């Protein structure tokens, strides 16, 4: 659904933060001078420069005290050189409504920590040097207050800021554009058809080979690919014998179309 | 800790003045409060850092300015009777890690007047236990009395033997009005001091009561015929009786 | 343990020839984030639920019929670089 | 806003105290409770966070969020208690570091007195045997003293002295005039003074 998130990328000594509204970024931070960049005029939302300056602020000193609070205690916790920790956090949205929220720490790519309740919890499964580096967390609560403060109450509020904010931006109906092409063959009399449909907003879309009416199972989704222009790209592919191959058609239905879908005969 | 100058000051009507908040402790977060009698502190500038400031909920008449990090100044701009008021500066951490609240000065009491000649120092008398209580009692009390002064600005203090003492010592928490139909009324103040009447019965022991007055400095302007109401000490002693 | 880079690449219109294009590429998958792809703009590098890192690259150009560029990628996992056409 | 029971409240010694503010702001998630001595600057003296009880000692601050409405209360209290309780409370982040302040209640607990024995003193200036000072002292708690309706004579208010070494209190309220009819026998006529009060 609608989801928020900073992430944190550590590695061992660089450091990055990034907001994310969903896969569209609209926050990113400055390494030399500590500062917020508005990816959007809109990234800023509700808040105001007052607040906003708070914020960076609290994200500046946080991200310190995290920071060097690791190679502090990198001996300490099994973490050998090299290696790479990961955070997410942040809250999601079901359709308009505060669907709760989250926040997840991974070390080397594998789940180690994450934030319930008013406090740190091991994932059962990253093992007893995780249940240590909780008892660490937990030490000072008020340090735990805060984090409460920020998923559970900021957020939220932010979030729906930003949203009504960029309205023009997001919320926008984009067509998207449709072709047919030849795949790499899958055998001798075989063919691949292959239904691009490319540039499309926002990224739900359906599409799927039909004979007629005979949705065709066998139709082969990808991956929805990204580009710089936040459109989205797809193809939807379907292995046919060659004589079978002209009764079909391609159909693509997608929010803006508003109705009259996209269809395609392979003729 | 948290540090506030001058702590007493008296002002005639549109004169300015500036207080100066200091601490040692680092903060990030300053504060200047004005809290009247019975009321709470209600906050008029605040500064989340060095060089800037920002308006609180009464602002309106003073103006703050954030120098160094350990610094934050209040200036009056002009003196009203409205601003007549006790001020506190206080300071925080901006991210503190053992729990919210803010530290606090002490202080500064500040009096806005008309004329400058309705300032008058305080005068002090001590008053000799009772032959009665004693006799009754085996103990001995005396009493100090400072009257006549104002304003408000007085701190009061029992001296025996040449040392401040506490034990024994009760002082008015606030003072009366002599002439409480007047708005620039002065005032009186009152403060015991028990001790056993085997310590008072002897000629040896020595009791002083002293006032601290602030008033009037150097630099304020005197065309009076009466002595400059200027800070001072004004004592009264007693020694034992047999 | 560690985790290949998946490298898909493509176009953003059809590739007709002497008409202005798009040319993407989509390296996702990988770990850790030690990654060098080939005057061309990347994205801000994110991370999928599953922990893993993915970065888009891009690049204006013409599609001609003798020419057919390339996606170029080392990883902590390759040993060799792996290069992807169109 | 804050509101906060005004008081004042005169309490005996040993009895558990209730103070309590009321708010209209929910976004309000950070609450302090501060002492104020007299003459002296507010001290933090309990933090909560959100909804919830913290005990420390004697004292026991308490949010009551749906309700909106914040308690300290203090067992037991002393003496040394006396003093103005002011309740903040802060918004959530980012909140400016800015709080407001209830207009405080102020606390007065009367202390037991063991053994009353009260009377009425004069006594004469140190320099000029002429001027005068009636002492009320040695009274009971229950007893209260009650200004002058005469302007020309003044009274001040009981205040507790702590002889420390003795382990000894004692409740006192001084009456003068500078009128000379003023006598010790009515300095306190307009107060309801104990049938067993000492005049010598
Ligand atoms: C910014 O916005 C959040 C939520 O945004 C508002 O939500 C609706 C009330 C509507 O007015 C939209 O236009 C806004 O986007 C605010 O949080 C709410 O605040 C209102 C009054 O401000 C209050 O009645 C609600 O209970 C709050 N609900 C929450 C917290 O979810 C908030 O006021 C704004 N805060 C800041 C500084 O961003
Ligand atoms: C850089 C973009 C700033 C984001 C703006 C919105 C702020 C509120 C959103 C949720 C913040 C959640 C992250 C919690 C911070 C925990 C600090 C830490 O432990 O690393």
């Amino acid at each position: 659904p609608l989801s928020f998130h900073v992430i944190w990328i550590a590695s061992f000594k660089q450091n990055l933060v990034s907001g994310w509204l969903s896969d569209l970024q609209t926050h990113t931070w400055d390494s030399n001078s500590s500062t917020i960049v508005f990816l959007w005029p809109w990234s800023r939302g509700n808040f105001s420069n007052e607040e906003w300056k708070e914020l960076e602020t609290l994200f500046r000193i946080r991200t310190i005290r995290s920071f060097e609070g690791i190679r502090r205690y990198a001996h300490e916790l099994q973490f050998e050189y090299p290696f790479e920790i990961q955070v997410t956090g942040g809250c999601e949205l079901h359709s308009g409504k505060v669907s709760g929220s989250f926040l997840q720490l991974a070390y080397q790519g594998s789940d180690f920590v994450s934030f319930q309740n008013n406090s740190w919890l091991p994932y059962p499964v990253a093992g007893n040097m995780a249940k240590h580096f909780c008892k660490v967390l937990n030490q000072n609560q008020h340090e735990n207050d805060i984090t409460h403060n920020l998923l559970s109450d900021t957020c939220p509020r932010f979030i729906l800021g930003l949203l009504d904010a960029g309205k023009a931006h997001l919320q926008r109906q984009v067509k998207p554009e449709a072709w047919l092409s030849h795949g790499p063959s899958p055998g001798p009399g075989h063919l691949q058809l292959v239904c691009h449909v490319s540039g499309f907003y926002p990224k739900p879309v359906w599409v799927m080979w039909m004979r007629g009416e005979q949705e065709q199972q066998g139709t082969q989704r990808g991956d929805i690919l990204p580009s710089a222009d936040g459109t989205w790209y797809l193809r939807a592919t379907l292995e046919v014998a060659a004589g079978e191959a002209a009764d079909l058609s391609c159909r693509v239905k997608h929010s803006s179309l508003e109705g009259q879908d996209i269809v395609l005969y392979w003729e | 800790g948290v540090t506030q100058t001058p702590k007493f000051r008296v002002l005639k009507t549109g004169q300015s003045m500036t207080l100066l908040c200091a601490q040692d402790m680092n903060h990030e977060y300053m504060y200047w409060y004005r809290q009247d009698p019975g009321m709470g502190l209600r906050l008029i500038h605040y500064s989340v850092g060095e060089g800037t400031t920002a308006k609180g909920e009464v602002p309106d008449g003073y103006n703050v300015s954030r120098l160094k990090k350990q610094n934050f100044l209040l200036g009056l701009e002009s003196a009203a009777p409205s601003q007549t008021s006790v001020y506190f500066c206080a300071s925080r951490y901006f991210l503190p890690t053992q729990g919210m609240g803010a530290f606090f000065g002490q202080g500064t009491r500040l009096t806005v007047v008309e004329d400058l000649n309705k300032v008058f120092p305080p005068e002090v008398a001590v008053f000799e236990p009772s032959e009665a209580e004693i006799s009754h009692t085996q103990k001995a009390t005396l009493v100090c009395l400072a009257t006549g002064f104002y304003p408000d600005h007085v701190e009061l203090s029992w001296w025996v033997n040449g040392k401040e003492v506490h034990s024994g010592v009760c002082t008015d928490p606030q003072p009366l009005k002599e002439q409480p139909a007047l708005n620039d009324s002065r005032y009186a103040l009152s403060s015991r001091l028990r001790v056993s009447a085997t310590f008072w019965q002897n000629p040896r022991n020595h009791f002083r009561c002293q006032v601290q007055f602030y008033g009037l400095s150097e630099n304020d302007e005197w065309t009076q015929d009466r002595a400059k109401p200027v800070t001072q000490i004004v004592s009264a002693e007693a020694w034992g009786r047999a | 343990i560690q985790r290949t880079p998946k490298i898909q690449v493509y176009s953003r219109h059809p590739a007709e020839n002497g008409k202005s294009n798009f040319l993407n590429c989509y390296v996702s998958g990988f770990h850790p984030s030690d990654i060098e792809v080939d005057k061309v703009e990347h994205s801000d590098l994110s991370f999928s639920k599953d922990w893993s890192f993915y970065l888009l690259y891009y690049t204006e150009f013409t599609p001609t019929e003798k020419d057919e560029y390339a996606c170029r990628v080392n990883h902590v996992t390759l040993s060799q670089p792996k290069i992807v056409k169109w | 806003e804050v509101e906060q029971d005004p008081g004042p409240l005169s309490v005996p010694e040993g009895a558990i105290v209730s103070l309590n503010c009321t708010y209209s702001n929910s976004a309000f998630q950070y609450f302090m409770w501060y002492r104020q001595y007299s003459r002296k600057g507010p001290e933090l003296l309990m933090y909560t966070y959100s909804s919830g009880n913290k005990e420390d000692g004697r004292f026991t601050a308490q949010v009551d969020k749906s309700s909106k409405y914040i308690s300290l209360f203090i067992r037991d209290s002393q003496p040394s208690d006396s003093a103005t309780y002011l309740c903040a409370m802060s918004t959530s982040l980012p909140n400016a570091g800015k709080s407001t302040f209830g207009d405080g209640t102020t606390l007065t607990v009367k202390p037991n007195i063991q053994n009353p024995d009260p009377a009425v003193y004069q006594l004469r200036d140190s320099k000029s045997s002429d001027k005068s000072v009636c002492l009320f002292t040695d009274f009971d708690s229950q007893t209260n003293v009650s200004q002058s309706k005469d302007s020309d004579v003044y009274i001040t208010d009981k205040c507790v002295l702590d002889m420390r070494s003795m382990d000894f209190k004692s409740n006192s309220a001084v009456a003068w005039s500078n009128k000379s009819d003023f006598a010790c026998a009515n300095a306190f006529n307009n107060s309801i003074i104990p049938e067993d009060t000492f005049f010598p």
